[PDB]
């Protein structure tokens, strides 16, 4: 009687149930481990705070209406004032983690709409500007809030622009990077786990977000009839295998 | 101001609490580094990797 | 190996057609799922799509230009162009750029080939040989400042002699300081509020430095200089979506603005042929 | 036969012939079955 | 040097504080060393900035 | 070659070195260790965060003079502000701890003093006022700047009586707890390792102290002629073994 | 090859940083003498700094 | 293969692969022991 469809996810203190689930997807197949010796560069031993770190801290709601362009949230940013996980973040020469987000958003069988749940590792976003406008490290470091964009250009951010992904590649072929599919007639919930990738066994949390997790809207919230035009949207997502090194003073960032 | 053998000297002071020695930041090919026989050598290359030993002797 | 097998009638309870696409995977269904289908064998083996392939031809990354003139009064030779200087990006011209972004991080070792040509644009009774000396600069090397520095002894700096109208060709194993080149960075090189973005912090790798070695002739002669890479021992990671807006800069991923519509409008209905 | 000592000189690699889209096509945590039921 | 590959800070502090014996001023010295562990890696080889000329020398 | 004499101690990424020690003591004869099952009651998985926690803090330097009574710091209390030990302790319901103690300091051969360092295990403090009067919350948890004996009476503090121990019992005594002598002619450090010591597996880092360390000079200092009259005494603390349990959402405290 | 070992705590009457640089010796000390360490291998053989390499361009 | 009679002629040696600092970093006469007191 198991069902694709029902899942239970514990992790630390904190569990999550989904009665209206579409499978999981597991980033390029890989789980996420922790660092291997034979990978290791830096001789500090690292400090692995578990399940203290290690569980589920649910964003702040957005709310999907039929005007809505889509939302992006940079990892590990988006929990840099999460409880202990962000502590250890600020405090750390050096970090590193893998994740797993479970969007959920819920509705009735009267509903439509499809929502894309996709993570583009090291997704470099462009000026609106064009040239070679830099994008100033405020706006990409939104936190919890994430990027809006239907929110306006604003200067020394980046574009917003959603058939081009923030890049200048087409929305439509986003389906090369890891992703699932909100239908509401389907799925209630899209569920990603993010084994760390990057060019370095470990790097600093803070100079460098390693994922954007993007929601983007592809066919447009239709509500039944004198319904109210929208649905909130929940990002819940769970730092998992976590590893901090090179405890010092504690950063001071930017703004 | 002009090199001499006093610059190789770091003072200190008789009864002083809490307070700073000296400073420096770690760019080993530049700066206090740059003329010692390491900094010299890390010049002949471009990239360097590994443990440091700093000691001080005291007279 | 069949690239397909003999398939005929079904009438069951079993249909591999219908998926959820919801679930992020793409089903391997093939033509034999759906119609009835006849043995055939595949005579291929994908040889010439392989990464190494892909990438493993040269292409023209970079042309500069140094002229051979007396430099008697130049206050500024690197201006004269009385030799030059190339700070060295695989991403400044977007043919091989685009191919290369296809994965966001790449590690291989580069071969280069550098074709150098002389032009004579005003009145020479002859045409000269000289013999380029291109030179390897690697971040935190006396750069060079006139065409004739003592920089030009280059006794610890690998640099190649070739004659214009030949080719020089060398290759350099994979120079970068992690286990890849990132293709794509979001990052800083640290958290301060205002410095650049990109790349272009990251991939700093020094620059290329060229000159001529002949002094000067009663005539100028213009030397024009084309680097070609050709990556060889590839390893590429993480697929991405393809570039579809044109670039304006080496090094970050934006577009330009008011840039025009890339998808085809159709002549015609969604009902079109 | 290598004319030269070091590992950058030697030409193109030869192919892979590695080759498992599995890992971009089926990232699934629970395997999926063609002919089974998508969602159960 | 460079930033995105910066390496830290040093600095030393008084912990208590020197003091010295009757009969005795002023300043002390610290002389300090630096050297590489058993560790260290160095590669690409290139131009010191160290050392340059403008015309040959001679006998 | 090996003296009772020099030591080195290495706990996390910091390292302290005495050329001038008197052996250690370990309270009790016994060495911190972790809580063992058969002991636990609280079900939950706890944190250990290991070298990020178990590290030397150096707690601001004190001033000998001749005048001085004596100070006192409480444990965990003295620790709330440093770097991630600090962060783990209001974040979660429960922890536990054992430290090592290194109090320093140096003279020269001419001068004389000698101090008492102690570690009281609950050291339930008195009020200056008599009767039942308590010891307000803020009074007894000084933080990083302890107790200083010879402070003037406040209200809703504890008496400062030196004779007396803070507590109706007389100095002399004192010796019955984990302790070591600083006597300038000998020594110049005293390092004590507290093994965790309490009725409950363990307990709220916040609302309970379990030792109080307590340095008094007894010998006073008596410096050479026309030398300055004071000397610093500066403490140094490693949590060891820490453990947190009862994660959530972060404690706020009197004051 | 391991460029570091994995090390723990120290409590010990054994200081390996101590020393008297007034001998003229350079005492071989490690990041494992002082801090704990994880294990973790050179990948590297010194190839490029022989002196056959220094002087041989 | 040498193609020349004379050992000036053939190509660069080969990694020493020797390496030993200690005559410059350890030239004492009596052996110190990490760990051990320098001065006894
Ligand atoms: C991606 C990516 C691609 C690159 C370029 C890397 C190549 C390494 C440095 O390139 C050279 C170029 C020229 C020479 C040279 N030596 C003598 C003459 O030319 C040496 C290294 O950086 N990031």
């Amino acid at each position: 009687g198991y069902s694709d469809r029902v899942q239970q996810i514990t992790l630390g203190n904190s569990t999550i149930t989904t009665q209206e689930a579409a499978n999981a997807v597991v980033c390029y197949a890989e789980w996420p481990e922790y660092l291997p010796d034979v990978d290791a560069s830096d001789v500090n031993k690292t400090s692995k705070p578990d399940t203290s770190v290690c569980r589920f801290y649910t964003l702040d709601s957005k709310t999907w209406t039929t005007g809505s362009k889509g939302w992006c949230w940079k990892l590990p940013d988006a929990l840099k004032d999460m409880g202990v996980f962000g502590q250890n973040m600020f405090f750390h020469s050096l970090g590193r983690s893998g994740y797993t987000v479970h969007v959920q958003c819920n509705a009735t069988k009267f509903h439509s709409g499809c929502l894309l749940v996709v993570v583009i590792p090291e997704h470099q976003l462009a000026s609106h500007e064009g040239g070679n406008v830099s994008v100033k490290y405020t706006f990409t470091h939104p936190g919890e809030r994430g990027i809006d964009l239907s929110s306006a250009n604003e200067v020394g951010g980046p574009v917003k622009d959603v058939l081009y992904n923030m890049n200048g590649t087409l929305l439509g072929n986003l389906l090369i990077f890891p992703h699932q599919f909100i239908n509401l007639r389907t799925n209630n919930t899209a569920t990603i786990v993010i084994p760390y990738i990057n060019s370095v066994p470990i790097d600093s949390m803070t100079r460098h977000n390693n994922v954007s997790l993007m929601v983007i809207p592809i066919a447009p919230l239709t509500v039944p009839t004198g319904a109210t035009p929208s649905l909130p949207i929940t990002v819940t997502i769970a730092p998992m295998c976590t590893e901090f090194s090179g405890i010092r003073s504690k950063s001071i960032v930017p703004q | 101001t002009k090199d001499e053998v006093n610059s190789y000297l770091i003072p200190l002071n008789a009864n002083r609490q809490n307070e700073q020695v000296f400073g420096t930041n770690l760019f080993i090919g530049d700066g206090v580094f740059k003329t010692t026989l390491l900094g010299e050598i890390v010049q002949y290359y471009t990239h360097w990797s590994g443990s440091l030993r700093f000691s001080l002797m005291y007279t | 190996t069949v690239a397909s097998i003999s398939s005929g009638p079904k009438h069951t309870q079993k249909v591999p057609i219908l998926t959820a696409n919801e679930t992020g995977a793409t089903m391997p269904v093939l033509p034999s799922d759906s119609i009835e289908t006849r043995t055939t064998y595949m005579h291929f083996n994908g040889s010439e799509t392989d990464v190494e392939c892909f990438l493993g031809r040269a292409a023209c990354v970079h042309v500069t230009e140094i002229q051979n003139k007396d430099a008697t009064g130049i206050d500024n030779h690197r201006e004269a162009k009385l030799f030059n200087d190339w700070k060295i990006n695989l991403s400044s011209l977007v043919q091989l750029r685009k191919k290369l972004e296809l994965f966001t991080y790449v590690r291989f070792d580069s071969e280069y080939t550098i074709l150098a040509t002389a032009s004579q644009p005003d009145s020479a009774n002859y045409s000269s040989n000289l013999v380029v000396q291109a030179m390897y600069v690697p971040p935190g090397a006396p750069n060079p400042k006139e065409w004739d520095d003592y920089t030009w002894q280059s006794a610890s700096n690998p640099s190649v002699f070739f004659k214009v109208g030949d080719t020089s060709r060398f290759s350099v194993p994979y120079v970068g300081l992690a286990s890849a080149y990132n293709c794509f960075y979001d990052g800083y090189s640290h958290d301060d509020a205002e410095t650049q973005y990109g790349i272009t912090v990251l991939a700093h790798m020094g620059s290329m430095a060229f000159r001529i070695v002949n002094e000067h002739d009663e005539h100028k002669t213009l030397v024009k200089i084309r680097v070609y890479h050709r990556a060889k021992h590839v390893e590429a990671w993480i697929p991405r979506a393809p570039r579809a807006l044109p670039y304006t800069s080496i090094g970050r991923t934006n577009y330009p603005k008011n840039t025009e519509p890339v998808i085809k409008k159709r002549k015609g209905d969604i009902k079109s042929y | 036969i290598n004319y030269y000592k070091d590992a950058a000189s030697t030409s193109s690699a030869g192919q892979s012939l590695s080759m498992d889209p599995s890992k971009f096509t089926e990232p699934v945590k629970d395997l999926m079955l063609k002919g089974a039921p998508a969602l159960n | 040097p460079d930033t995105y590959t910066s390496a830290g800070f040093l600095s030393c502090w008084y912990q208590t504080s020197l003091i010295l014996p009757p009969e005795t001023t002023g300043q002390v010295y610290l002389l300090s060393f630096i050297s590489a562990c058993p560790d260290f890696k160095l590669r690409l080889m290139k131009d010191t900035q160290t050392i340059s000329q403008t015309v040959a020398l001679t006998e």
